[PDB]
């Protein structure tokens, strides 16, 4: 239950939020998926399986219909634990939040926000990063102590975190205006 | 270290005799060498475009290192004359032909792609070769063919130019960055070939994929396109139970063995092992009595077509065409059975090579010549691009934006200079094209020239006045539609700082270009651009439940270098600090129990996928058992089989 | 234009106010155009950005412009959600940028770290940067070899540092060139940060143009060092811009090599050393008791000098004549040049773990996360960063030498080379003298004493000294002098305008500070012959010069789990006296544990197994990680 992806940046979207390709998330969240086809199409497990695998191979739009579904009624929200090799700093691995789904087929590419990635320490040169996901609901609450969120203060002084502030451009931009 | 002292820059003077793969990057004499060594890999990997252009600015040396290259074009050794000609396929055909000074025999081969590695190739751009028929006559300069990089003139080529501007777009072109727009995709396009070799057995069969029963079609025909990146698929019989399993072949099931790819077929090629006999009664292996019955045929043609020659008491044929001859004449004889692997296989195998074009997508690298990396992040249509809309020459846009952040941070200088050099080439080509007679306006010309590369200008002279007045005038009509090229050394002999004042002091008409919406000047220039190898979908991968390795941990497959599966189904393992990290919260026996029921316990694994698969989609509340690990009796067995064991308490 | 800023923030309209304001100034900036002069003044931009409106809360006057305003009310969002008036307590001048993180810290502690209160925060920051995309789009920025160009012609002061290149005609020490640099570096970013011109706002923010980076492109290079660190002594003498030539092109690519060299071993090696101190100080653990117990005497004593290790102090007791176990003053200064008794978890007493009052008041921030995690990952990161990115800095300074009063009155050093005023004046130097050197193996005479005929002076040369190669190739039979056991060099041979002496100099490293640290720890050399009150002293001292901002807990729990108690027995430090305890380095301090877990996971796996060296066999403490096993 693991994959690993690109880092592209995405904007317009709270920090928390990241859009993930349309062939990793269909085969991730496989099970689930399945379960969903069954109840709704009327059809036994083994009928459902050859369904979905045509609707991998191209993209086709019955399938989507009920994977955007799956990410607005569940509970919590599906999430996932983002790491990136090596480790070596803290805060090098989140639990993020998925909102969005690419509609492209062509599209293998994981979008993040800009602010995001200095926690990272990393950058778009092409480095690959690991997903696993979260499945138990019980074990959410354990893990959410290592969301961003919690990761805002920090743990050194009891100030402001400086990695989770504006860095590079975005420093520019605000002082354009605010002089 | 006092050992500098021997060398001397009086010898070295006016010769670049100390310079290995930087003789294609022009202005080498001012990047740091950092940003330099990487030029070096960078033209290592960097994938061939179906839309090659030379250089504008060109370093006069890239000619030569293209002429000394033969990986790409094969001319004549010697002067020819046609003998024969044969054919193999719709495409691929051979020809056989003969000196006229030694008397010797020669062949050659035309094809329509070839395999440099095993997924990147090219498509060979035969031309000459097809238009030579009916015994001519073959000169000693002449090419028969060449790939898609050379042009029509030998002239070399290995990248693009394309508009391009400093500015920042919405903060997208953070770190390293780029936009671009949708007619530069369009332009930038990139090739790809793969061979498959597909396999088939006594018990196997193929399933109807295309077609009807009346033409059982298990494989794609010779010039047709794949569909549903299936190229067949195999199910296995058994002769105990098939009454319930060949009732329907239109349709997959349950378990079979389909085999992955996409393009157009192009190739394919076929041995067998089967007697003949037996299979001339198969109904199902049908294709294949067809395709094995013209590639004999084919074969035959040979033996009676150049048997008069090399039986003769000639016998003057060089190694590669006794070598093909005594390789086809195999095959007609009797009594032959192949082997693979050094092991005699029993069903007949086959082979394809595909053939597919591959457009610029999101999440791949471009890079210029000074090594200014960057990766492609959101491309958009052509009218969000920023345009000038007040000069004279309103319409022009720009077609990729980099980051402004980074640049003199990095220590490289030269992409300004190139564009601003580009910049002067364009004011002055539209102040020539504004008017002026045919009689002055290469004056205009060579004054440009006289200040920037004075080697030039004799040259620039001399072929000015070689041609008549037609050519002339095409010749002038041409560089106002394309543009000026410009020719600068990389170590001695450029433009420096004080050449650049002097040109922007005399020029005193020149003025930023002013954009809309902006408020701010800008300026548009034209610069080289090489794709690179590296790509998103050859690392791209993820696994649900794959093959487990003997001992019951999960393992790498190997499924994906045989073209049997899409993703490359590989799990990520979890390192040494991955552990450590994810126990600094407090809680640890999430963390046990996350291991456990992913990759430790095989019960535990069962009753997860059972309670995820059955039960509530929406809201899941699974309950995990307590059952000893693998892992745990592993180590008790290695550790008494040592002699100690581990108690508790 | 007066807006009521308390109604505002309380006026339920904020969405429809804040919309309609952040829509007006992107409206505007997207008509006029801007225009540069170049000259000292600026010219006469007219933009909606740059307008002064009055501001009133609580009836006072803040004169602030119109750009400021709507940057107030995005970063004021939270005082909305929790229905609560602003007061000008939390206000604060806008116009630099480092004063934001002091102001989203004092939100954080005035509504007491609440859960909600960081969820609004997680909101502020979305906010304001998608907001500050907008302005680059409109506004554009833009880099441009012209604009460099132009602003020649006008500032007369700006051409001659363009072209400029070291004179010959004078005698310079490696000392003397770095000054040159710094000064004409200094006076660039003057002149550009003054006056107006296309890179005014790329200087102003400091955030795209490195100070020492941006000088190389500009002004003159200076000196590089080589593989083995010695410097080398042929200085570039033309800026990055100016061209290059052959000889100072072989120079540059030495110190590209040099960083693929390094950059590839740091990525072989990189991960060993934070295992090792990952494994160890991992099972410690918070319990919520007010106070252990511990003995005032024991109470460790550290000694303050500078007034950066008292920020190393911060919320943390301190022992006072008159007050105990007050909390320390930052701010006050009256702390500095005096020792202090500083509470401490190496002096802990419960034997679960460290309590309230020996930790310190950090303990609510961190109370649900693992306190000896934090530790490690907090300064292992930080000192492999600064191990890759301050070595890429191939630039290095210099040290002065003092090479006597007779030293300089008969020799000017130029460079690697030594040049007396006169010639007549020979030398006299003993068998003796010479030495073989440790790399050339070649004769080194570190001292000697000119012959200067009948007056004599001594020379201690700081530095060694390699003897001319041409005055040599006589020395073997013509100035060879063993009747007298004292070799004569008559100068007079030497023709005027020749070389003499060379010597080689080694930069200081930069990373030489670092790289002790790491050594205290394995090597032994100074952890053994000394107690806890002097390597924490002398722990803190490495920092300072390194730094690295790290508060003292945080540094301090290593000591705790590298020292050792022979007693077994955290109770026994109730008493008055300090019970035994040795130190041992971070690999054998884990091996000689009384932990299983740790001890089998490590390393050494043959010996700990075979042989009873480490005595594996009685080692039945508890710890976190077993559950693996
Ligand atoms: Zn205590």
């Amino acid at each position: 239950f693991s994959a690993r992806n690109v880092i592209t940046p995405l904007i317009g979207h709270p920090i928390d939020e990241v859009a993930m390709p349309y062939k990793t998330f269909a085969e991730l969240y496989k099970f689930q998926l399945i379960n969903l086809i069954s109840k709704v199409k009327g059809i036994n497990y083994n009928e459902a399986l050859k369904f979905w695998e045509k609707g991998i191979l191209g993209f086709n739009q019955e399938l989507y219909n009920y994977m955007e579904e799956l990410i607005t009624k569940t509970k919590g929200g599906c999430t996932f634990l983002l790491n990136r090799n090596p480790t070596i700093s803290i805060g090098s691995i989140l639990y993020l939040k998925i909102g969005l789904i690419k509609k492209d087929y062509k599209d293998l590419t994981l979008g993040i926000s800009n602010n995001l990635l200095s926690a990272l320490s990393g950058d778009y040169d092409g480095d690959v990063l690991n997903i696993i996901p979260v499945f138990d609901n019980k074990m959410k609450e354990h893990f959410s102590l290592l969301s961003p969120q919690n990761f805002l203060v920090d743990r050194n002084n009891g100030r402001f975190n400086g990695d989770f502030d504006l860095q590079k451009d975005q420093i520019l931009g605000i002082f354009i205006l605010n002089n | 270290m006092d050992d500098i002292s021997v060398i001397k820059n009086e010898d070295y003077e006016g010769s670049h005799r100390f310079l290995a793969e930087e003789l294609l990057m022009p202005n080498a004499n001012k990047t740091d060498g950092n940003r330099s060594t990487m030029f070096c890999s960078h033209l290592a990997q960097a994938v061939t475009l179906q839309k090659a252009e030379p250089p504008l600015v060109y370093t006069n040396f890239e000619n030569q290192v293209g002429k000394y290259s033969t990986a790409g074009y094969r001319k004549a050794n010697s002067n020819y004359k046609v003998i024969e000609k044969i054919y193999k396929n719709d495409y691929n055909y051979v020809l056989i032909v003969q000196d006229q000074e030694t008397g010797e025999y020669t062949l050659f081969e035309r094809a329509e792609c070839e395999f440099l590695t095993e997924h990147y190739g090219f498509q060979w751009d035969n031309d000459k070769i097809d238009s030579l028929k009916k015994d001519d006559t073959i000169e000693k300069d002449t090419v028969l063919y060449k790939n898609t990089c050379y042009d029509e003139n030998m002239n070399f080529g290995y990248g693009v130019n394309l508009n391009a501007a400093y500015f920042s777009y919405k903060n997208e072109t953070l770190e390293d960055a780029i936009v671009i727009s949708e007619s530069a995709a369009k332009k930038l396009g990139t090739f790809s070939v793969n061979k498959v070799k597909v396999s088939v057995n006594t018990n196997d069969i193929l399933l109807n994929l295309y077609g009807d029963n009346e033409n059982y079609k298990g494989f794609p025909d010779i010039g047709e396109h794949i569909k549903n990146q299936i190229i067949a698929s195999r199910r296995r019989f058994d002769y105990n139970t098939a009454l319930y399993e060949l009732k329907n072949l239109n349709e997959m099931r349950d378990s079979d063995t389909p085999f992955f790819a996409d393009g157009k077929i192009v190739d394919i090629e076929i041995f067998s092992n089967v007697p003949e006999e037996e299979l001339k009664v198969q109904k199902y292996n049908e294709q294949v009595l067809y395709y094995i019955n013209k590639q004999k045929e084919f074969s035959n043609n040979v033996y009676q077509k150049l048997k008069k020659i090399v039986e003769g008491k000639d016998n003057n044929v060089s190694d590669k065409l006794l070598h093909f001859y005594n390789n086809c004449k195999m095959r007609i004889d009797e009594n032959i059975s192949y082997t693979y692997q050094n092991s005699k296989f029993s069903g007949f195998i086959m082979e394809f090579t595909i053939l597919e074009e591959e457009p610029l997508n999101k999440g791949s690298k471009i890079t210029g010549r000074y090594g200014n990396k960057g990766v492609i992040s959101k491309i958009l249509p052509d009218d969000q691009m920023p345009t000038v809309a007040e000069g004279r020459f309103k319409g022009l846009k720009a077609d990729i934006c980099l980051n402004p952040l980074g640049v003199f941070n990095r220590l490289n200088p030269s992409q300004l200079i190139e564009q601003e050099l580009n910049w002067i080439a364009k004011f002055i080509r539209k102040d020539m094209e504004e008017a002026g007679s045919n009689e002055e306006k290469v004056s205009i010309l060579l004054d440009f020239l006289n200040r920037v590369n004075k080697e030039e200008t004799e040259l620039m002279e001399e072929f000015i006045n070689s041609l008549n007045k037609t050519e002339l005038e095409e010749f002038l009509n041409d560089i106002i539609e394309n543009g000026i090229p410009i020719c600068q050394k990389p170590f001695f002999g450029n433009i420096g700082l004080d050449e650049l004042w002097e040109l922007y002091n005399h020029y005193d008409h020149i003025d930023y270009f002013k954009c809309e919406g902006i408020s701010t000047p800008l300026i548009i220039g034209e610069i080289y651009m090489v794709r690179l190898k590296h790509e998103p979908h050859s690392k791209f991968s993820a696994r649900s439940t794959s093959f487990m390795n003997l001992r019951g941990l999960p393992a790498k497959s190997k499924n994906f270098k045989e073209h049997k599966d899409l993703y490359s189904k590989t799990p990520v393992r979890i390192g040494n600090m991955e552990i450590s990290n994810l126990s600094l919260t407090n809680e640890m026996g999430s963390i046990m129990d996350m291991l456990n029921s992913y990759s430790n316990n095989e019960t535990n694994r069962r009753e997860l996928i059972m309670q995820l698969l059955t039960g509530n989609p929406f809201d899941t509340n699974i309950d995990l058992s307590d059952v000893e690990s693998g892992t745990s009796k592993i180590l008790k067995s290695l550790f008494t089989c040592l002699g100690l064991s581990i108690d508790d308490v | 234009k007066t807006y009521n800023l308390n109604d505002i923030l309380l006026s339920n309209e904020y969405e429809k106010i804040k919309e309609d304001i952040k829509e007006e100034i992107i409206n505007d900036m997207a008509s006029k155009k801007v225009k540069y002069s170049n000259t000292s003044e600026f010219a006469k931009n007219d933009f909606l950005k740059d307008e002064f409106i009055d501001l009133v809360v609580d009836g006072e006057t803040y004169e602030i412009t119109y750009g400021n305003l709507i940057t107030l009310l995005i970063v004021a969002r939270p005082f909305n959600h929790f229905k609560v008036p602003m007061t000008e307590d939390l206000l604060f001048d806008l116009s630099d940028l480092k004063e934001y993180q002091n102001y989203y810290t004092t939100l954080l502690e005035h509504f007491g770290y609440s859960n909600e209160i960081k969820s609004i925060i997680k909101d502020v920051i979305s906010e304001l940067a998608i907001f500050s995309g907008d302005i680059n789009v409109t506004f554009g920025n833009t880099v441009s070899i012209k604009s460099l160009i132009d602003l020649g012609n006008k500032v007369k002061r700006f051409r001659e540092l363009l072209h400029y290149r070291l004179p010959n005609d004078e005698a310079l020490e490696f000392n003397d060139i770095e000054a040159i640099i710094k000064k004409n570096l200094d006076e660039i970013m003057k002149i550009l940060s003054e006056t107006d011109n296309m890179l005014r706002y790329y200087i102003d923010s400091g955030a795209g143009i490195n100070s020492k980076q941006f000088g190389q492109v500009l002004s003159l290079v200076g000196s590089k060092p080589d593989l083995f660190g010695k410097i080398i002594p042929y200085p570039i003498n033309t800026s990055f811009l100016r061209g290059l030539d052959v000889r100072s092109f072989y120079i540059n690519a030495l110190g590209a090599r040099k960083a693929l060299i390094t950059n590839y071993q740091q990525v072989r090696n990189s991960g060993y050393l934070t295992r090792k101190i990952s494994m160890l100080l991992m099972d410690t653990k918070l319990i919520d008791l007010d106070d252990c117990g511990s003995h005032e005497n024991n109470y460790l004593s550290i000694n303050v000098e500078n007034k950066d290790v008292l920020k190393r102090f911060s919320k943390r007791s301190y022992l006072n004549n008159n007050g105990e176990l007050v909390e320390i003053d930052i701010n006050d200064e009256s702390l500095i040049g005096q020792v202090i008794k500083i509470p401490s978890p190496t002096t802990c007493a419960s034997n679960e773990g460290v309590c309230r009052k020996c930790y310190g008041k950090l303990f609510d921030i961190n109370k649900d996360l693992n306190i000896g995690m934090i530790a490690v990952l907090l300064l292992t990161d930080p000192l492999t960063q600064r191990l890759l990115s301050a070595k890429h800095l191939l630039e290095t300074r210099s040290s002065k030498i003092d090479w006597g009063t007779n030293f300089e009155e008969n020799f000017i050093v130029n460079r690697n080379l030594i040049y007396p005023k006169v010639y007549n004046g020979t030398v006299i130097i003993k068998e003796d003298d010479f030495k073989e050197d440790e790399e050339t193996e070649e004769q080194v005479f570190d001292t000697f004493t000119l012959k200067s005929g009948n007056r004599f002076i001594s020379i201690s040369s700081p530095m060694r000294l390699f003897l001319n190669k041409d005055l040599k190739k006589q020395l073997d039979e013509s100035f060879y002098n063993i009747e007298e056991m004292q070799f004569e060099i008559p100068l007079n041979k030497l023709d005027e305008g020749d070389s003499f002496a060379t010597f080689i100099m080694d930069n200081n490293e930069l990373s030489k500070p670092l790289r002790e640290i790491k050594d205290l720890i394995e090597t032994n050399k100074y952890i053994k012959d000394h107690n806890v009150n002097e390597v924490v002293n002398y722990f803190i001292y490495l920092l300072n010069e390194s730094g690295i901002n790290i508060q003292s807990v945080h540094s301090e729990l290593i000591i705790r789990e590298m020292m050792k108690l022979d007693d077994s027995d955290r109770t026994q430090f109730k008493n008055d006296k300090m019970p035994d305890y040795e130190i041992f380095r971070i690999t054998d301090a884990n091996l000689k544990g009384d932990s299983l877990s740790r001890s089998l996971l490590f390393e050494q796996v043959k010996k700990q197994l075979t042989t009873l060296d480490y005595d594996t066999f009685n080692k039945t403490k508890s710890s976190i990680l077993d559950k693996l096993l």
